[PDB]
């Protein structure tokens, strides 16, 4: 609602200003998430399948 | 300050509106969160 | 490249022990006769050390050998080889690095000087830096010598070098009572107070209250002339500073040069000469 | 911590926190660092570092508005600046090569003795009168009870040989500290402000040696417009000169020793 | 061979400047300012006068009270026999309440005076931060001391109200004597792992260093270019000059990047604040959070690993 | 009813400082809250389902 | 600020929708992520 | 692409272009690491780690 | 900025297109992995 | 895309890859010579 | 400062042909290593 | 050879003074580095087996 | 820079003969090593 | 020799005083750095064989 009126914001906030400042979040938040998640839930990297190629493959 | 009435009044609404969009967005979350992993 | 106004200071020469050769810049750094050398050691260290990171404890294979700053550390040789080049693997390498790092701070130190000259300024900077330089020698040289052991110095571990202190520190139980360590500590504190004042005040006068003029000393010299009553002065602060710090260092320097080669009992004891005074 | 992900708890979260806001505030400074002197001038070399951004990673901050004291214009930063002159020739065209001070360097106004053009308005005290003044108007002052009065001390070139003497020692209403000494030179029979900072006291022989410029150079010393007070513009002006002496007064100095 | 601004060679003097007058509310300044040639051979030789408002007195009073407690109880110790009080000085002190009354008001004896005296070095300390922000802006001055003061005053509370009282222990709160206090830090390191492993300390260190570093540089730098009014930063902040010209340039052709006669003073105020900040951090985590930071560390893959030329046995297991 | 009256609050608050200010506070609380929620509220990520599957499949 | 309601309206729109592109892009991720290995 | 050329008016081509040139390597060097690290190492974890530790002796 | 929509789109062409040159060469990368040493 | 050197002076990115190579060459040989294989003593000759 | 297709192109030619030059040194490098000692 | 054709043009960019010595630096740093790294693990030719392994003869 | 096309040619040659110089010197000693004692 | 014939022109880019004294200091240490590294393990002639 008021999505029509919400356009005026640019008249108070620089586009470039809130522009790159978001482009950041994705990086800052992006690596941060994957990082936060790996240890906490489903450590997809070394946890489950496939079984170690190091020991299973060599040995 | 650094504004007048017709702007304060007008903007006032625009912002205000959006504020609630959140009260909803956040509510669907607190409600859905409770829906899934309730609490208290 | 150059600063908005740097373009007008880059005179020719001013070098120390020669350097009118490489007397030029690169990026925003002046080279000269020292920017050159220091570099050498830098890689023949920053990377020579990498070899170490590679090698590790047992060998580059040992599960012990890792690549996590938190753990990676080059260990000095055993007290065995006293004042002699140890096998890189067993110690030397450590020495080697340390060998370099010495100059890398002796160059950059001097290089500072050539600069201090070019920019026709005062030299308080390097002279200061030297102390800091020295405290690194009398804590991996002046001491280990009066201990006949190079490997008797400390490591190069991101945090590993921490324990090295933990021990040598407890080697006297309550290291805390070391007369020096007390003062030397006190300074590294006082400094971190005055500093937390000057750098504050200023940033509170040049950028004062809303709709207010860039205040003048006529305030500063009273700001504390009110709270604390007296004001060391403005010129002064930039004195007390160097003082504190350039002392704190030199102090601590003593602090661990005497701990050992000049005192073997637990410090707490040293504090006895006090008690035993034929008075109380 | 270097490998990837291992342990998992609470406090270890926070260590991330601060050690994040740090890398934020770090930039804040970066910007605040850039105010003046920015942007850079030439292309003698590019920005050394990890990410060679156009001009500094932190987008130059905005203009800051410095509300000067009473009866004072207003300063801002950043604030575009008008290019200056370069009274010198590059010893070499190579980026990063030095620039030789054409003609007489002692005044060629370059590097060792260069300087900016600060406002030509004597910096005043709290209410109005100008801070740095000679002991003339600074009549309400008095030498530190004890310290040997410098008024009458004969200055002496770094060459040793005399080079005029002194007069009024420009004190200050802000802080009872001597900042300048009037030096009625010998050849010019004029007045050349002596920057205490460059003046070494020798209370033993009434002398005041200045290992900065030969006795003669006291003649080429930028002359003061008015003797009863000095403006910021010149406050930097007199100084910068002697400064050069540090790398000019002798062929020796400037050139390397070994 | 140039006068290296060490001790103001020749000095000079003018009447007692009782600072810029203050608005409607700031009581009269007080004191008949004095001069000391010696003190002055380093800085502004004038002495005073000083302000004293409400918190001014109110705070000072709440000050020389704890002292008159932590001071008294201490003397009592060596049975009011000063001679030894003088001897066992650096040893003496006043300990907190016994682990029993964890938070309860300790009896007039067992660690009581300490909780008493403590709270009076809890307010007066907090009240003096008021004797700043107050006398601070009433000078038309912004607030950056008042700020930091907190950061510091923060850590102080992380060594009391906020943590000692946070673990229910009128003990977990530092003693009250040079040595004993010198011991508390010692004791602490132990009781919980070994601080060298709690990042927020190994962190708060780098800062206590930086400050020990920077305010140590810029102190010189300024001096180096103090001839060119560097010391006058004030204006240099506004109207630049050869000072900030020669200076920053230095660091430019040294460590590369550089800044402004302004900026620096920033990092200054920062490193500093960002010190006691990290201080009270670890000290807050260490206690109600991780109990052994050494374990924490390694458990996170932090703590290093060396060979083993020595190891022991374990009675609790074989016996 | 106070709704009609409330508009004038803008007359004292600069748009920039409080408009994005709240943008700053909202962002901080979400990071905090999602962060306090795990400790006692529920480590939804690795608490119950699904978890521990990786170890059963790793080898 | 420093721009009339025109250019603003112009940017606002083109942008607004695009910001939806992600809400959509990332939603196909969370979505497909729930598919391989759900959680909660 | 059709209309997205407009964005090149808010972001400098050299700044955004080089800025990203640097971003990938850091995000790049950071990847093979985070993957190589604990994850299924490939360099010498198994084979041909045959000569690595065996060939030696 | 510092250019009109004429050379703003021309660059956008080269930029955008080549930008895919990676999204593709980077997909062949991962895909080449999904076939050699898989994951999950 | 050859028209790309219009936004970058040669020197700026010409050397930004001259060193970047070296800041990888040493790194590469070092991480490889590290864990992968130690061509030095990892096969021949056998430890003295 | 300044750049024009005329002078711009010239350089690209010499540069690009030097780029593969190294790349060819990298294919011969690893490939040859694939023969001496395998990896993975 | 192959890249020889237009490598004379590079010299406007790369200054002789700026990059002539810079290389001399890397080389010297590399030199020690290589001898150093080789000596640490591979064949510590210095004191391993030849020619006369004397240090062992006298010490023992 | 600090030269023109001519001088650029003049140096590129003289030095080029010097660079290889080292190089050749290199191989003879890098080879002599390979021959005398093999690494691998 | 090989490079000897026209190498003479390099002296217009390498001032003598600076390249001469420079090499002196770098070489001297370069030697100690060697004996040092060599004297470490190879053969510590001092204590190794006789007398
Ligand atoms: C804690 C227990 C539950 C849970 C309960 C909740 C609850 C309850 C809520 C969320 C909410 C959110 N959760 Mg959660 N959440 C859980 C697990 C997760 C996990 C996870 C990996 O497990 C993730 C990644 C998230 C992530 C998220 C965010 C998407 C979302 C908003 C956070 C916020 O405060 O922003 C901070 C806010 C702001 C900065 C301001 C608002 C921004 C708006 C969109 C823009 C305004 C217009 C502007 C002026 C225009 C210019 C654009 C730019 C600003 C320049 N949750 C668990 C399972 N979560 C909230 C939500 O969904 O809101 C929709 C919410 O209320
Ligand atoms: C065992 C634990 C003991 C203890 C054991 C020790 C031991 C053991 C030692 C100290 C030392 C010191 N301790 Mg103690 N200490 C304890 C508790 C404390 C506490 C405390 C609050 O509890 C404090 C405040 C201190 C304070 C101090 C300092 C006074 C002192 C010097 C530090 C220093 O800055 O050297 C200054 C050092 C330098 C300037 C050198 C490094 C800089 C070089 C020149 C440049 C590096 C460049 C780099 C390589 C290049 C790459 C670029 C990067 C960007 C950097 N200790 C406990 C009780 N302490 C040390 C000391 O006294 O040294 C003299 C010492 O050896
Ligand atoms: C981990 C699982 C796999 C694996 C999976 C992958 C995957 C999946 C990918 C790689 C990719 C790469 N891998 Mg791999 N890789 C493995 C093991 C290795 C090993 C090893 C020793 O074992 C090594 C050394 C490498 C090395 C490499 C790099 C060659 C390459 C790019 C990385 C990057 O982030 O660039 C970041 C980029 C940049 C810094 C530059 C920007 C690129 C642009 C588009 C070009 C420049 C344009 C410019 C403006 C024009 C002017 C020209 C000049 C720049 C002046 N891999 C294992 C076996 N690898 C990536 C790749 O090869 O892409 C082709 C990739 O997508
Ligand atoms: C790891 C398994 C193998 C192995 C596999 C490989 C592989 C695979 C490769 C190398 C490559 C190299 N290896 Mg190896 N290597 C091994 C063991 C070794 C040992 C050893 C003691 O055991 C050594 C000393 C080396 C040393 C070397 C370098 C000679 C070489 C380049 C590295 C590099 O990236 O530089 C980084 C960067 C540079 C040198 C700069 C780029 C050069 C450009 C093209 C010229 C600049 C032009 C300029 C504009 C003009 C100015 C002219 C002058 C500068 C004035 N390897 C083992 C046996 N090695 C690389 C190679 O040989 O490439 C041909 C390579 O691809
Ligand atoms: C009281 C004096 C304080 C001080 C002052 C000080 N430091 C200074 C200066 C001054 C005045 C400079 O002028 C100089 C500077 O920044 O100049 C621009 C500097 C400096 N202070 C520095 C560091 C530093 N200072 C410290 C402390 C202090 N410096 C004191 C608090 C500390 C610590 C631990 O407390 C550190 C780490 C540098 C950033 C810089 C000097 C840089 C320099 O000369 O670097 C030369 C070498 C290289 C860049 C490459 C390194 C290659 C080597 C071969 C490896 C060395 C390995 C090392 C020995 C092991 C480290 C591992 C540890 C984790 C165990
Ligand atoms: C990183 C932050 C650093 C820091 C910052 C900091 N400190 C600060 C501030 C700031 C920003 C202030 O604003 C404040 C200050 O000085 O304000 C003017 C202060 C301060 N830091 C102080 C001390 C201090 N700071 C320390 C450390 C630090 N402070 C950190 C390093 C340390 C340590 C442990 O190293 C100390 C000891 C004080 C000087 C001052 C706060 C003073 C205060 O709150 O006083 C309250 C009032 C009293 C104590 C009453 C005094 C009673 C009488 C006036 C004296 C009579 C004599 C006395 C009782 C002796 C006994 C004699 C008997 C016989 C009677
Ligand atoms: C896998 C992998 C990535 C491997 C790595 C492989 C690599 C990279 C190998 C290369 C290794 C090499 C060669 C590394 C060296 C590179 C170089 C040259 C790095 C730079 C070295 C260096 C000393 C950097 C600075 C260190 C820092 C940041 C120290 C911090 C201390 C600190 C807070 C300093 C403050 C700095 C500032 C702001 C100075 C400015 C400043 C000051 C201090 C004033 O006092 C002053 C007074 C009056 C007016 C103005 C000023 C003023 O501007
Ligand atoms: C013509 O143009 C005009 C002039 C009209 C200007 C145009 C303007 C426009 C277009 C404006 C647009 C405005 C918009 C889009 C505004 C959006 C606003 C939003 C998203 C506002 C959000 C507000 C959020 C608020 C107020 C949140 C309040 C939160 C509170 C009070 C939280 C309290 C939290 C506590 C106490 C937390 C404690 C932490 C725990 C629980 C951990 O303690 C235990
Ligand atoms: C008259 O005209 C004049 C003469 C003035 C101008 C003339 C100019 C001339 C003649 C110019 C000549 C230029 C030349 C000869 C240029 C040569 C250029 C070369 C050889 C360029 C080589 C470029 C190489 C590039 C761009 C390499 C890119 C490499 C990348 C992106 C590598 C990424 C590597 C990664 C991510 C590695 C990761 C390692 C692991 C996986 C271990 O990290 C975890
Ligand atoms: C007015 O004046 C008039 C005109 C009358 C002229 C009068 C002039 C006069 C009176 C001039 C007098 C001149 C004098 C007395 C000159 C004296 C000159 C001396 C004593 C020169 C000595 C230069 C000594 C040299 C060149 C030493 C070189 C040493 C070397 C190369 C040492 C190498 C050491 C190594 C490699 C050590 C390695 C140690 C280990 C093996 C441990 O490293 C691993
Ligand atoms: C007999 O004495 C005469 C008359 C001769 C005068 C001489 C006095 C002298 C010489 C006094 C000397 C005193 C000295 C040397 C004191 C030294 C003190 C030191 C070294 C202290 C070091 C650290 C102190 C700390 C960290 C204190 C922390 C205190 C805290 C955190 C207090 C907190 C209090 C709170 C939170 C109170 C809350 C109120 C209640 C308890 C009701 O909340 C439940
Ligand atoms: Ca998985
Ligand atoms: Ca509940
Ligand atoms: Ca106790
Ligand atoms: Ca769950
Ligand atoms: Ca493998
Ligand atoms: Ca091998
Ligand atoms: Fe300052």
């Amino acid at each position: 609602t008021m999505n029509a009126n919400l356009y005026k914001i640019w008249l108070i906030l620089d586009p470039r200003r809130v522009l790159v400042s978001i482009v950041a979040f994705q990086i800052v938040l992006g690596l941060l998430i994957h990082m936060i998640v790996l240890s906490t839930d489903l450590n997809w990297l070394d946890d489950n399948i496939p079984v170690s190629y190091q020991a299973l493959g060599k040995k | 300050t650094g504004l007048t009435d017709d702007e304060a009044k007008e903007f006032h609404a625009i912002f205000m509106q959006s504020m609630y969009a959140w009260f909803g967005l956040v509510v669907i979350a607190h409600l859905l969160a409770w829906l899934y992993r309730p609490w208290l | 490249a150059m600063l908005s106004f740097e373009k007008k200071y880059r005179v020719r020469g001013g070098t120390l022990i020669g350097g009118d050769l490489f007397d030029f810049w690169v990026g925003p750094f002046y080279v000269g006769f020292f920017g050159v050398v220091g570099f050498c050691f830098t890689l023949l260290g920053v990377l020579l050390i990498v070899w170490g990171a590679t090698i590790g404890p047992t060998g580059p294979t040992s599960d012990l050998q890792t690549y996590n700053l938190w753990r990676i550390s080059i260990a000095p040789p055993d007290l065995s080889y006293g004042l002699r080049m140890a096998p890189l693997t067993e110690g030397g390498l450590w020495q080697i690095i340390t060998i370099c790092a010495a100059g890398a701070f002796i160059s950059w130190a001097l290089r500072e000087v050539e600069i201090c000259r070019k920019l026709g300024i005062g030299f308080h900077v390097p002279f200061a830096f030297s102390f800091a330089i020295g405290a690194y020698l009398v804590l991996v040289f002046v001491r280990p010598l009066l201990m006949g052991a190079w490997g008797h110095g400390f490591p190069y571990g991101i945090l590993s070098h921490l324990d090295w202190v933990s021990n040598v520190g407890y080697q006297f139980l309550h290291f805390h009572y070391n007369p020096a360590h007390m003062l030397a500590i006190s300074f590294f504190f006082t400094n971190c107070l005055a500093l937390s004042m000057h750098g504050s005040l200023i940033l509170s006068v040049t950028n004062p209250q809303k709709g207010e003029p860039v205040k003048t000393s006529e305030h500063e010299n009273t700001f504390f002339r009110d709270i604390v009553g007296y004001s060391i002065g403005a010129l002064a602060i930039h004195r007390l500073g160097l003082f504190l710090a350039l002392s704190a260092a030199f102090w601590s320097a003593v602090c661990i040069l005497i701990s050992g080669p000049f005192w073997t009992r637990g410090w707490p004891e040293w504090w006895n000469w006090w008690l035993e005074l034929p008075l109380w | 911590s270097a490998g990837i992900t291992h342990y998992i708890d609470a406090a270890q979260i926070t260590i991330w926190a601060f050690w994040l806001f740090f890398f934020g505030l770090i930039i804040y400074l970066r910007r605040e660092d850039k105010r003046e002197g920015y942007p850079l001038d030439s292309d003698r070399t590019e920005r050394s570092g990890g990410r060679v951004k156009v001009v500094g990673f932190p987008d130059l901050p905005d203009p800051k508005t410095f509300v000067l004291p009473h009866n004072g214009g207003t300063v801002v930063a950043p604030r575009v600046e008008a290019p200056v002159a370069v009274n010198a020739t590059p010893f070499s065209p190579a980026p990063g090569s030095p620039l030789v001070p054409n003609g007489d360097p002692m005044l060629s106004g370059f590097g060792p003795a260069a300087s900016p053009d600060r406002p030509k308005h004597c910096d005043l005290t709290f209410e109005g009168l100008p801070k740095i003044v000679p002991m003339r108007v600074a009549k309400e002052f008095s030498i530190a009870e004890g310290d040997p009065d410098p008024r009458g001390m004969t200055v002496v070139g770094l060459d040793g040989e005399v080079a005029g003497t002194v007069s009024d020692v420009w004190v200050d209403r802000s802080e009872p500290q001597i900042r300048y000494l009037e030096v009625e030179v010998a050849a010019n029979k004029k007045k050349v402000l002596l920057p205490i900072g460059f003046s070494r006291f020798d209370k033993k022989a009434r002398k005041v040696k200045v290992d900065a410029i030969k006795a003669a150079h006291f003649a080429n010393v930028p002359t003061l417009s008015n003797p009863d007070q000095v403006t910021l513009y010149e406050e930097d002006k007199v100084c910068a000169y002697y400064a050069g002496g540090k790398l000019y007064a002798t062929a020796e100095r400037a050139g390397p020793l070994l | 061979p140039e006068y290296q601004n060490i001790f103001t060679a020749v000095q000079v003097r003018a009447p007692a400047y009782p600072g810029v007058p203050l608005p409607k509310g700031n009581l009269p300044r007080i004191g008949r300012p004095i001069f000391s040639y010696w003190l002055g051979k380093i800085g502004d030789a004038q002495i005073g006068p000083i302000y004293l408002g409400l918190t001014g007195t109110l705070s000072i009073f709440f000050g020389l009270v704890a002292i008159s407690i932590i001071g008294f109880n201490m003397l009592a110790s060596v049975h009011w026999d000063v001679f030894q009080f003088l001897k066992h000085f650096f040893w003496l002190g006043l300990e907190p309440p016994p682990p029993q009354y964890g938070l309860r008001i300790p009896p007039l004896s067992e660690g009581g005076w300490w909780l008493m005296a403590g709270l009076f070095l809890t307010l007066s300390i907090l009240l003096w931060w008021v004797r700043t922000y107050k006398r601070a802006e009433a000078l038309g001055m912004s607030q950056h001391l008042s700020w930091a003061f907190a950061a510091a005053i923060f850590f102080y509370l992380v060594l009391g109200f906020i943590r000692p009282v946070m673990m229910g222990s009128w003990a977990k709160a530092v003693p009250f004597g040079i040595f004993p206090h010198l011991d508390w830090t010692a004791a602490f390191s132990i009781r919980y792992g070994n601080l060298y492993y709690n990042p927020f300390h190994m962190l708060s260190i780098a800062f206590l260093y930086g400050s020990a570093l920077l305010f140590a540089m810029h102190g010189a730098t300024i001096l180096s270019v103090s001839r060119f009014g560097g010391d006058r930063e004030i204006d240099q902040i506004t109207h630049r000059g050869t000072a900030a010209e020669r200076a920053a340039l230095f660091w430019r052709w040294t460590m590369g990047f550089n800044v402004t006669m302004e900026s620096i003073h920033r990092w200054a105020w920062w490193c500093a604040v960002l010190t006691v900040i990290t201080a009270g951090i670890g000290i807050l985590l260490s206690g109600t959070v991780v109990d052994n930071w050494y374990l924490w560390a390694v458990k996170h893959g932090m703590a290093p690993a060396y060979p083993e030329v020595v190891t022991a046995v374990n009675p609790y297991e074989t016996a």
